[PDB]
């Protein structure tokens, strides 16, 4: 009386992680939005000299 | 040639973005060739304009 | 009398999602086609000044 649908849900749990979409998307921006403030600052500081 | 269940859709999508982005570059090219049309027009119009003053 | 071909179709169902091609392709464009209307608007507004 193999529980076909208990082995499956035990293969899954051992070959799957957990991921929050809106947390991997907030870090990415966080790091690319720090290099874009130094690119702007540079440009702005040349037109003021 | 056996493949996993999601690979064929990653390969179709990586050529949708490319055609969309290569589509934008075209739109912008055509715009910049319209600036050189406005510019030429302007110049030749200022010349034809001065003529009409001086000969008067 | 293991139903070889019932366990398989139970491993699949637990390690597979569902995806509509023409819905992941309509959103993408939808977001990239809003930034391209602000790039054009900018250019157009400089040649009119």
């Amino acid at each position: 009386d193999f529980d076909y649908e208990k082995m499956a849900n035990a293969n899954k749990g051992a070959m799957t992680e957990n991921a929050d979409e809106n947390a991997l998307q907030s870090d990415a921006k966080g790091k690319l939005d720090s290099v874009a403030t130094d690119y702007g600052a540079a440009i702005d500081g040349f037109i003021g000299d | 040639m056996p493949v996993l269940l999601g690979i064929p859709l990653l390969l179709r999508f990586l050529g949708f973005l490319l055609v969309t982005l290569f589509g934008y570059l075209l739109t912008f090219l055509k715009k910049g060739f319209g600036k050189i049309a406005i510019a030429i027009s302007l110049f030749l119009a200022l010349i034809i304009g001065l003529n009409s003053i001086l000969v008067g």
